[PDB]
């Protein structure tokens, strides 16, 4: 069971941006990963492991955590990024994604 | 004549899963094979 | 024997070693190579060497 | 390198439905296929897919006993099948390729994702 | 003087743990270590240096902290670790215990 | 590797009490020895020890001059000794190797603590 | 725009010492740099890139921060190093100040 | 190794006035030299300098048109002037040498800072 916050912004591009994301139950700091989708189409991986960068990502993007918190920041907030950003976890084999978080504006 | 000084250990007692500690461990071993071949070698007389 | 008799050797006698950094052990390496290389070259031509190499009698 | 997914259809209550993904570019023997559904406007969640790294396929425990997946290796295909099939399930279905293979080094992981269809469990 | 937080804590088995340590006086990040004891026996030795594991215990435990603040975090809380975590410290040479922290539950 | 402490006994207020300790494994030229304190049901505190590898002792403050600690190196044993002893140090005592040797390349410590015995102050 | 806090202190010396610079806009991680100087002299360099020293001051300074927040901690507060401490960026090549906080005490 | 401003003067309202700073030590082809202002009590502020490195003098927006600044690679000196003076410029001014040159292995700056100097608009 995951949780997302703040839920919904709505914060001006071009400046740095915070997301959370919280286990009921500890998780590795692996097993974790950051999708981010436009609506309609495929949901591309943003990091996984909760500190790697993906393959073909802006170095912008940059997330953290360990324990049962997560957190993903955005450090240039271009405006080719307004999308759903999912926090997908994996306790041992079962995957389980989140509520999901707005980046208006 | 060349002198050259070294230290000589006689067996390291600490363990660990730890990266570092084993590269340390592991090249103090291979520090300690050059000693003891060398130790054997000075026994011959040269052969010039 | 500046190095591990000042350095390294109170540390790995104690059971419980914990070097702090990588950028200790790759230092470390840089030192115990050229005596790596005299004794390789010894073990070869059974004591007497020519020419000196410049690991032996460097310039 | 990318997945091709099947065509949208319409259906009706109690029957069952069928999903097909093709892979052009690899061997399905090391990839990882799974399936997931996103609702009109809510948020995703996993149903399940087969790994082949160790060849073995689990279930969402709330979609348990209700779908069965079959994976043809040599054909090169994985089914999507889905019974018992109510009138709320009408979603967009993405197969996506995800799983990371922790070993002593580091991590792998890999993203094709298809396209994706949507099923609409209309009434006629 | 080392004082302890937040005394006495009695969260369930499996879940993630945190116990503070704070110095009246500063001391050095080395020169401190994290001691759990059952009652009647011999205390062991958890962490040295405050960010460095022993030897011989898993790698659920692990500590962090610098300056007059130090935190010990365990995330696999198995059913064999309820003890009393002392917080050892020395300035120059002397040595200074804590009040000590007990874990119920 | 393993500390052996001496037996427990029973005392009365006035006297002097000694505590001895026994090192079979290593040379205690390079060991460092302490006295810890545990009170029934509260935490401990250090009292003193010996370093042996620059053959100094320390003394807590608050028992200065009350105790003297003699380790002879030759017979490796460390003899704790605690003068004008009240009716409070009714307490477990063990004597613990804690300490860190810090140089330029990282930490070490080590830890065998014996197996500790406690001593009595009663009336009779 | 940088903003400096908390303005003036008079923390006793021997006691860690917290600073704190903020920007209205976000900037680099490097191109920022803790000017330490006493009133009449040419300032000193105390660290550049937010978390490297420089040549020739001691082991206590030590810098951190990222994004909008920069933070300069000292260790050991001898009373040589009682001054104005600016912090100096660089958003693109344009370099501006900030308000200076003065260490009292 | 060291930089050298000119000497301190008093000032009248309507003039320009004109400061120098002069290397030994360094050829100006790689030094980037800047020019701060320390009002009598209050923060410094950067008013413009001359890169060196790419050949290129920059002012500031809130200062822009109102000085000039010249430096002669070859006599090795960088000229400051200061047009349209009114009475509320009387401040120390540094020259100061601050720069970052960032590359894709790490980062360089450095500090000289010279002396400074104090001008002062008087009345007469």
């Amino acid at each position: 069971v995951l949780t997302q916050s703040p839920g919904t912004l709505s914060l001006s591009p071009g400046e740095r941006a915070t997301l959370s994301c919280r286990a009921s139950q500890i998780v590795s700091r692996n097993h974790l990963a950051w999708y981010q989708q436009k609506p309609g189409q495929a949901p591309r991986l943003l990091i996984f492991g909760a500190s790697s960068r993906a393959t073909g990502i802006p170095v912008r993007f940059s997330g953290s955590g360990s324990g049962t918190d997560f957190t993903l920041t955005i450090n240039g907030l271009a405006p080719e990024d307004f999308a759903v950003y999912y926090c997908l976890s994996s306790d041992s084999s079962i995957f389980t994604f989140g509520p999901g978080t707005k980046v208006d504006f | 004549v060349i002198t050259i000084e070294l230290s000589n250990i006689k067996e390291n007692k600490c363990n660990g899963t730890d990266a570092k500690v084993k590269l340390i461990k592991q090249e103090l071993d291979k520090y300690k094979n050059a000693v003891t071949e060398l130790q054997l070698l000075m026994q011959s007389t040269p052969a010039c | 024997k500046n190095y591990i008799d000042k350095q390294l050797l109170p540390i790995v006698n104690k059971q419980s070693c914990s070097i702090s950094n990588i950028e200790t052990v790759i230092e470390f390496q840089q030192k115990n190579n050229r005596l790596l290389e005299i004794t390789r070259e010894f073990s070869v031509n059974a004591g007497v060497t020519t020419p000196v190499s410049t690991y032996m009698l460097t310039n | 390198v990318q997945l091709v997914q099947s065509g949208a259809e319409v259906k009706k209550p109690g029957a069952t439905v069928k999903v097909s993904c093709k892979i052009s570019g690899h061997t399905l023997i090391k990839l990882s296929i799974h399936w997931v559904r996103q609702a009109p406007g809510k948020g995703l969640e996993w149903m399940g897919g087969y790994e082949g790294e160790v060849d073995e396929i689990f279930y969402a425990q709330k979609f348990q006993h209700r779908l069965t997946v079959i994976a043809d290796t040599a054909t090169d295909t994985v089914y999507m099948e889905l019974g018992r099939l109510t009138s709320d399930d009408t979603a967009v279905y993405f197969c996506g390729t995800l799983g990371v293979t922790v070993t002593e080094a580091g991590l792998g992981i890999d993203d094709y994702w298809g396209q994706g269809t949507l099923v609409t469990v209309s009434s006629a």
